[PDB]
RNA sequence: CCAGAGGGCGCCCGUGAUUUUUUACUGUGACUAAAAAAGUGUGACCAAAGCAGUCAUUCGACUUGAAUUAGAAAGCAUGGGAU
RNA sequence: CAUCCAAAAUCGAGUAACAAUUGGAGGACAAGUCUGGUGCCAGCACCCGCGGUAAUUCCAGCUCCAAAAGCGUAUAUUAAUGC
RNA sequence: GAUCUGGUUGAUUCUGCCAGUAGUCAUAUGCUUGUUUCAAGGACUUAGCCAUGCAUGCCUCAGAAUCACUGCAUUGCAGGAAUCUGCGCAUGGCUCAUUACAUCAGACGUAAUCUGCCGCAAAAAUCUUGCGGUCUCCGCAACAUUGGAUAACUUGGCGAAACGCCAAGCUAAUACAUGAACCAACCGGAUGUUCUCUGUUCCGGCGGCAGGGCAACCUGCUGCCAUGGGACGUCCAGCGAAUGAAUGAAAGUAAAACCAAUGCCUUCACCGGCAGUAACACUCAGAAGUGUUGAUUCAAUUCAUUCCGUGCGAAAGCCGGGUUUUUUUAUCCGGCGUCUUUUGACGAACAACUGCCCUAUCAGCCAGCGAUGGCCGUGUAGUGGACUGCCAUGGCGUUGACGGGAGCGGGGGAUUAGGGUUCGAUUCCGGAGAGGGAGCCUGAGAAAUAGCUACCACUUCUACGGAGGGCAGCAGGCGCGCAAAUUGCCCAAUGU
């Protein structure tokens, strides 16, 4: 997912975007999950950069992810 | 009763959850135990694991450890100097993990003098050893600053480690 | 806690019917999982036919006339999964359950000294207290003091006459290996390759005799022997080779003309 | 119970990339409850049905049968490299 | 349910009274050039339309038609719908 | 079967709906039926109210019998009440009210946790018992020889009734409370004012004595110890849990002393020299130099302090097979039962990837009192704004947030040539509920409702002092609506 915003302290906001398919119209649609993540103080990626994120134990109310790497 | 749940709370969208389910006994808060100073009193509670956990009230003794030399001895908890969480806590001398505290310091003194067959062991241990200055001044007087590194509110035992130079120098300056 | 099971929600590898009854037995927990096991009562009644009714199975088992692992059982419900030797000494017969080709429980009949042999796949190894190493198996058996060469997912030949472990067999290289679950059940072949995907299931590619390769999960590998001429235990009715749909139908007809 | 020679696979780790590289799509393969549906066998007298039964001819045989396919997205592996 | 009316010995149809009904016959839609009664009344008619004394549609009888141990009626829903 | 037939006009060709037409485990309703085979069945209208009866209890060979209970027996045996004890009753069954980032389905994780019964297994801490003398002290002996109550029962009873209750006297255990020396392996550390080898020297320390002293200190003399191992004495040592510390390898070439310790080779030497080399200054010349994982602060090991009842009995347990006559015996064996520890299974509890009807005449929503995040704690079996305190100002939205309406979700049903259209209250799976709400105990598991406590709406008894009831369990009754069965028989089958 990319970087939607860099706002918050040690927490970033990632936006995944994918394609859902509808059978009747035989045509795709764009749908995005805006998600929150805890960005390690090692990294600090700029808006528009792409991030990789893993599966960790809960860390806040919304945050479940962590930043492994940055592109 | 008391519960731990996201289902009485607002969502990220600012909306409200709607219920369909009466609260479980699986989710279950209980009231906080208050560990202070004074005579030891321990009231168990039964827990979900089929075992008991112990509510420390009023612990005035702890099992304290000196870093670097891999030792420990019991001693008496006298005062609480400091805490991160609140000032209010400190004044009532509540004991909860990561409170800086004050201890009798007597057994540590005793130990360190022991740190004909005996006699040459001492000289070997004196060699290749040193101690921080801010430590030794306090240890001379017979008071010390330590931290309580076990949670006493769910074990009813208060164990702590003794501050060493890097960290000691910080907590000192906060006073 | 579940204490009831319905015939449909129960496996049909136990070969129950839609009609007749409403419930099926839920066995007591033991070596094997709910789906992969077959309960005592099912075997005795519906297959062997030493019982015509539920109550008759209690009559035989509670009394005791039946052993599994060479131990006598007074248990009415107990699991019987895979590589278990069951012996009724009254008949004098020794069955070894296995996975037959086409997803069926095999009941295969063995020489008496083979029924003291058993094979258990290892799941974890770990050191326990006193530095005493332990291999924990897929049947929940604890092998104290396993060989220092033991690894996860290897087989340990296990004497039931007196409990110990002789030489192991590894999952390394091409070796004769058979599948458990995944609907390639009872199919036997060499390991051609072992793929790795870390953090996910590790695919393995097997090649059975007379070619026709295929893929199954590492988890579903269970070793048999070093080689097909070094096997320690018997094969079920079919050798571990499947055939095409057309050939099934053809042969069914050919025999029906007798 | 081979000095030397380049080595040849397997295993693990370290280092190196001028900018590694992906995805849709497709073929093949994994992984996926039963009931229900499609379907194979079978004269429950036929039939909706069922998973049964059938044969010698006795103090059992058939290695008895109870096949197999589909089952939206999404996730999995691996070919292909046009759009 | 099945098997039987003796194996020595056990029942029974001829109007085969052991007797099939529910909706239709102007058009759409399979079946009346009918006969009596009613006469814009009574009523029928999903819709188009019938009835003002000359009714293929009403109210009766006969005749014939469709389905059949099932057949009409109401409402919803799907097909009919490329409305 | 991939179907176009009537109806606008004087007549005609269109557009266009209406009507005709065939299905429906889809319901009602009219009329009519001689048999068989197979079945839905008070979901729809009120998750409205309920008369009456019934719906989870259970013991063998193996936990407790002195029924003043019954037979056989004649101080011996077998049945055996209801009572204590253990286990289960949270599952099945029934009902769809809430409900749209909920719930559920496919796939996935729990290195973030609990787990009775079942399976394979593990177990070396423990100063006790008896007798004699005797001070509460010793000496011997060693299937360990342990202690105290409570029900049924008996006696007195109480009350209008009550699945309401009282006093006294009894007496059991696999209930409860105590407690096991010897048996006893292996593994270390702390050591001692114990003596035995020792370092053929002085750079240091300690003790004693004398002299001077500003009492800080200096000088002289004597004794002991200095990189060492034996012998003997003492204290701590197990499993589980808490804290600190160490461990839980490594993979960036081969010159040849320069410094101390020390081994081997070598001579005679404390000279020379580096051929040999897991470890190895003891009783072991191999008795772990090496846990599993993609990944671990995890497994496990070591050392230092701990645990105080809220952890750890060989059930101080029961029943059999014999041998072997003397049975009644430390002669042996078998089957059950239980404590704690350990981890597979059966489940419990969380989290997330993807998907889901209508509505904008619902467009902004969220933070005093947590909204989004960071920091430290608290709590929970556990992760977490789950919660306190402090700090930061974020989070979501036309790719439809938020609000409202309709609806338990899915597998699946009906209909369709295909694409689709529509249904799902209901047999299987998942969730939720038991008049409406909340709180709680017990248990491995419950926020249980044929368990408890309270309130509210109802509702039943009472000589009115009080005491109860919860059918959306099966029949059945009342009410309701267009609409739906017997107060039947059985545990033979299928399960628990």
């Amino acid at each position: 997912g990319v970087v939607h915003s860099t706002k918050m302290k040690r927490s970033i906001v990632i936006r995944r975007d994918y394609l859902h398919f509808i059978r009747k119209y035989q045509r795709y649609q764009k749908r995005h999950r805006s998600l929150t993540v805890h960005c390690s103080p090692c990294f600090d990626p700029k808006p528009g950069d792409e991030v990789i994120v893993g599966q960790c134990r809960p860390l806040s109310k919304t945050i479940r992810y962590n930043v492994l790497e940055v592109v | 009763g008391i519960v731990r749940s996201r289902l009485h709370k607002r969502k990220i969208t600012g909306g409200k959850t709607k219920i369909h389910r009466k609260r479980m006994k699986a989710e279950l808060g209980r009231l906080p135990a208050h560990t202070k100073l004074g005579a030891r009193r321990v009231s168990p509670v039964r827990a979900r694991g089929g075992n008991f956990k112990l509510r420390g009230l009023r612990l005035d003794t702890g099992n304290f450890a000196w870093s670097t030399e891999a030792i420990a001895q019991r001693a008496r908890i006298l005062d609480v100097v400091y805490n991160a969480t609140s000032n209010e806590l400190v004044r009532t001398k509540t004991l909860v993990k990561n409170c800086i505290v004050v201890v009798d310091a007597a057994p540590f003194k005793l130990w360190y003098a022991k740190h004909d067959e005996l006699k040459r062991k001492w000289m070997l241990r004196r060699e290749n050893h040193k101690i921080e200055k801010a430590v030794a001044d306090q240890l001379k007087e017979g008071r010390l600053l330590a931290r309580i590194t076990s949670r006493p509110g769910q074990t009813a035992r208060a164990d702590g480690a003794l501050l060493e130079g890097a960290e000691l120098q910080f907590y000192l300056k906060k006073l | 806690t579940k204490k009831h099971l319905k015939r449909l929600y129960a496996p049909k590898d136990w070969m129950l019917s839609k009609l007749t009854g409403v419930f099926a037995p839920r066995p007591r927990a033991g070596p094997h999982k709910l789906r992969e096991c077959m309960t005592l009562m099912i075997i005795i009644r519906n297959r062997l036919k030493y019982a015509l009714n539920a109550a008759e199975a209690q009559m035989i088992l509670r009394q005791g006339l039946v052993c599994v692992d060479g131990k006598p059982r007074k248990d009415t419900k107990y699991p019987v999964g895979f590589m278990d030797v069951v012996e009724i000494p009254r008949t004098g017969d020794r069955f070894r359950i296995l996975y037959d080709v086409k997803g069926r429980f095999a009941l295969v009949k063995v020489g008496e000294a083979e029924g003291n042999i058993k094979l258990l796949k290892v799941e974890n190894v770990y050191t326990s207290t006193g530095r005493i190493p332990v291999a924990m198996t897929h049947d929940g058996h604890r092998i104290r003091y396993p060989d220092p060469r033991t690894h996860r997912g290897d087989t340990l030949v296990y004497n039931l006459k007196e409990k110990k472990v002789v030489d192991l067999i590894k999952s390394s290289n091409g070796k004769v290996v058979m599948v458990t679950g995944g609907a390639n059940r009872g199919r036997i072949g060499e390991i051609m390759s072992i793929e790795r995907h870390p953090g996910a299931f590790d695919i393995a590619r097997l090649k059975d005799a007379a070619g026709h390769e295929f893929a199954t999960r590492a988890s579903n590998i269970f070793v048999i022997g070093k080689d097909m001429q070094s096997v320690p235990v018997t094969l079920p009715k079919q050798q571990g080779l499947r055939i095409n749909v057309i050939q099934e139908r053809e042969e069914k007809l050919i025999a029906a003309e007798a």
